[PDB]
């Protein structure tokens, strides 16, 4: 604990919150924005790609 | 964790940052300062991040 601000910040009552979006679900947004992209161009923004 | 009460009285509680062997179980009402007590064993018990 003593190594370490994070222990500290803890038991003085002041915590982090993880993301509802883990890291794996943002990259697999960004690789079906990215398939959507260069499969189909800009029609998938706008209707079925 | 709640639907809404027009909706049903059951609740489910996370225990934020705590693994599920450390949740506080409490036979004693004055060794614990939330006085109710949901059954963790009992219960459904599941661990998220
Ligand atoms: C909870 O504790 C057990 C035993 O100490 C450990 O193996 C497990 O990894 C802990 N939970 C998490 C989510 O790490």
């Amino acid at each position: 604990a003593a190594r370490d601000l994070i222990c500290a910040q803890k038991f003085n009552g002041l915590t982090v919150l993880p993301p509802l979006l883990t890291d794996e679900m943002i990259a697999q947004y960004t690789s079906a924005l990215l398939a959507g992209t260069i499969t189909s161009g800009w029609t998938f923004g706008a209707g079925a790609a | 964790i709640t639907p809404g009460t027009n909706t049903s009285n059951q609740v489910a509680v996370l225990y934020q940052g705590v693994n599920c062997t450390e949740v506080p179980v409490a036979i004693h009402a004055d060794q614990l300062t939330p006085t109710w007590r949901v059954y963790s064993t009992g219960s459904n018990v599941f661990q998220t991040r």
